[PDB]
């Protein structure tokens, strides 16, 4: 029900959902935020805010369509959702202004406009989000020195270098024919859309983005950029979690529904299954944590990113939380397991089913380019309920069992004990 | 319990220092380390470093020290001779 089809170049990918209202085609190339050097960093973001230009915009807002992008640390996209029987303009517009010629989108009048108000929010975005940028410290310290590292959105000091010269080497380079996949969510039958893709001529290059020198390898870091002006001390550790295309992918995710996540002025998240809402209860220990577990293409983390008004109880929640995941590895039950398996159905639905028709865009897309063909929900379900305990038990000993972590913290974290402590808590003796 | 009195040192989360912003900490986890890392370098440069700043505080008093109870010593083993007992009885009264 999801079907994929290569043509002469690209790859097409859509899913006819009949019941949908608005047709959504887009493109979505492999090449993210982590197929760069730190230098040039940014240019997806900027790339991104040129197609989303009020140039571009008003050219796509007056036909009626409504342009989206969205960039992450493997996969870029560029999605012109729109009605249902008007997508062949959704087609012709996405060729006739990014595909062929954009000189009308990069002239140093668009490009000086769009870099200043990237520059705004970038800066917005570095002072008055935190738990973002501490989650992006975290994979900036995780996975240092190495093309997994970068910022999805760029940094200052690498953004206000970068021309137009920038821009056009990137889309040489990496807005290629063997890079894209070409996607149809909403209410489009397949073979209209290979119709109109193969009628007119739609072609963006020809060859192949350049291959990275060095593969995504964890190293066991710490960072902390303790600015005690701020309220909460918002902190994330995490461990090398299993990469997408890999066996244990299911059980790494199964493995964060174990203990879900928490939101402590909420009487509803208050009453979970997790065993440790009875230790950090009592003297509530912090706000909110929610333990994620991210899969790009060469590797992964594993990890919980909380927040904390209680600034001086923070070792005791890093304590607490880790003497929780050894749990993982020696004494985990059956009925976490299984109210795991639930939960992560409800997740996985409520993930790849839901009204917007440019998230699915987005997924498709993503896991198209990166294993070949969409796997389906009914696929995905019986390999989470595939899994016995054991096989929880194994993945935790591999990969959680006394590994090295990262910790990326800010706020009022001297509370925070250094690091031989936290590390050295990753493994108890046996009680 | 009883509040005492305030001192310059809390607990961790309020040590009572400056409060400061802008300072960020990198560190490596030591099994991606290695330890002994340039043992024989430091070893031989960073020690005699040391040894030069800091010899002369400490081997200027003792030479002195070591200069006086050198001649004090042997003088007494040259007034206890037979060559000295006019200088003993001398030195007595
Ligand atoms: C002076 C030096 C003081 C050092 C204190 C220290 O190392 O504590 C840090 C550390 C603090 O851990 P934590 O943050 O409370 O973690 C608690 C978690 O449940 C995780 O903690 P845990 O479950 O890993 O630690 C529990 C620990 C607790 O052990 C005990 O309390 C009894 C030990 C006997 O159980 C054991 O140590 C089992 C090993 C018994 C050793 C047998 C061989 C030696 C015979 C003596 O505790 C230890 O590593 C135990 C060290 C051994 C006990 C001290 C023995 C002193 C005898 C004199
Ligand atoms: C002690 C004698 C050292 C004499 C000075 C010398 O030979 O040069 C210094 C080297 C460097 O040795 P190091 O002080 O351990 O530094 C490690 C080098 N890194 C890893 C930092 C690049 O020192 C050496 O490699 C000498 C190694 C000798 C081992 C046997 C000593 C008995
Ligand atoms: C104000 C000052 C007053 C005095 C303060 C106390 C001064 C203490 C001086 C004496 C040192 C006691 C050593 C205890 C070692 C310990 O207990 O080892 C606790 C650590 C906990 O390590 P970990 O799990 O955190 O990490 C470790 C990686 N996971 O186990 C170890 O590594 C085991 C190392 C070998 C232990 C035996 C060493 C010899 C001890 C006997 C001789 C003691 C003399
Ligand atoms: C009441 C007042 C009475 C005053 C009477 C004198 C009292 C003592 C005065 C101070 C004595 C020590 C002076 C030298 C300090 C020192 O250790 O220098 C040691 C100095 C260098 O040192 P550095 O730090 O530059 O090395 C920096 C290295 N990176 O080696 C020398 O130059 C060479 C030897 C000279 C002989």
């Amino acid at each position: 029900a999801e079907v994929t089809q290569l043509s002469n170049g690209i790859v097409v990918a859509t899913e006819h959902n009949p019941s949908a209202h608005t047709a959504s085609v887009g493109v979505v190339f492999g090449s993210g935020a982590a197929n760069e050097n730190p230098y040039n960093n940014g240019v997806s973001n900027l790339w991104k805010n040129i197609f989303l230009s009020k140039e571009n915009s008003a050219v796509a807002a007056k036909e009626g369509l409504a342009l989206s992008s969205n960039i992450s640390r493997d996969f870029q996209s560029y999605i012109v959702s729109s009605l249902p029987g008007s997508t062949d303009k959704s087609l012709d517009f996405l060729n006739q202004s990014f595909i062929q010629q954009k000189a009308n989108l990069l002239s140093s009048s668009n490009f000086e406009a769009t870099k200043k108000s990237v520059l705004k929010q970038v800066q917005d975005f570095e002072e008055n989000d935190h738990p973002n940028r501490v989650l992006e410290h975290l994979h900036s310290t995780a996975f240092q020195n190495t093309p997994l590292s970068l910022p999805t959105r760029g940094t200052l000091e690498s953004l206000e270098n970068l021309v137009v010269a920038d821009l056009e080497s990137f889309a040489n380079n990496h807005f290629l024919n063997s890079n894209a996949v070409v996607v149809g969510t909403g209410n489009i039958k397949h073979e209209d859309l290979v119709n109109s893709i193969e009628s007119k001529n739609l072609s963006l290059q020809t060859g192949t983005k350049p291959v990275l020198k060095k593969k995504a390898a964890f190293l066991g870091s710490e960072v902390r950029l303790r600015d005690d002006t701020l309220p909460k001390a918002w902190i994330s550790l995490a461990v090398e979690g299993e990469p997408v295309n890999s066996p244990n992918y299911f059980v790494a995710k199964l493995a964060a529904q174990i203990f879900g996540s928490y939101n402590a002025f909420e009487p509803a998240s208050r009453l979970q299954g997790i065993k440790l809402l009875d230790n950090i209860q009592e003297y509530q220990l912090c706000d909110n944590f929610n333990h994620f577990s991210l899969s790009y293409k060469d590797s992964g983390l594993w990890g919980f990113s909380t927040a904390t008004r209680n600034v001086t109880m923070i070792d005791d929640l890093i304590h607490f939380t880790l003497k929780q995941w050894n749990r993982l590895t020696i004494s985990v039950t059956d009925t976490e397991v299984e109210r795991a398996k639930s939960l992560l159905k409800l997740q996985l639905g409520q993930l790849y089913e839901s009204g917007n028709p440019v998230n699915d865009a987005n997924l498709l897309g993503a896991e198209v380019l990166i294993k070949g063909s969409k796997l389906s929900l009914g696929e995905a379900f019986k390999k989470i309920d595939a899994i016995t305990v054991k096989d929880v038990k194994a993945w935790a000993g591999k990969r959680l069992w006394d590994q090295d972590i990262a910790i990326a913290g800010t706020g009022q974290i001297e509370g925070l004990l250094d690091y031989m402590r936290i590390r050295s808590d990753m493994s108890m003796m046996r009680w | 319990g009883p509040p005492s009195g305030k001192t310059y040192m809390g607990w961790w989360g309020h040590m009572g220092g400056p409060k400061q912003k802008g300072i960020t900490s990198y560190a490596v986890s030591p099994y991606a380390q290695k330890p002994l890392q340039g043992i024989f370098h430091n070893a031989v440069f960073n020690s005699f470093r040391r040894f030069k700043s800091q010899f002369l505080y400490v081997l200027i008093p003792a030479g002195i020290y070591w200069y006086w109870w050198k001649n004090g010593n042997e003088y007494n083993e040259f007034l206890y001779s037979k060559a000295g007992r006019e200088e003993l009885e001398r030195v007595n009264v």
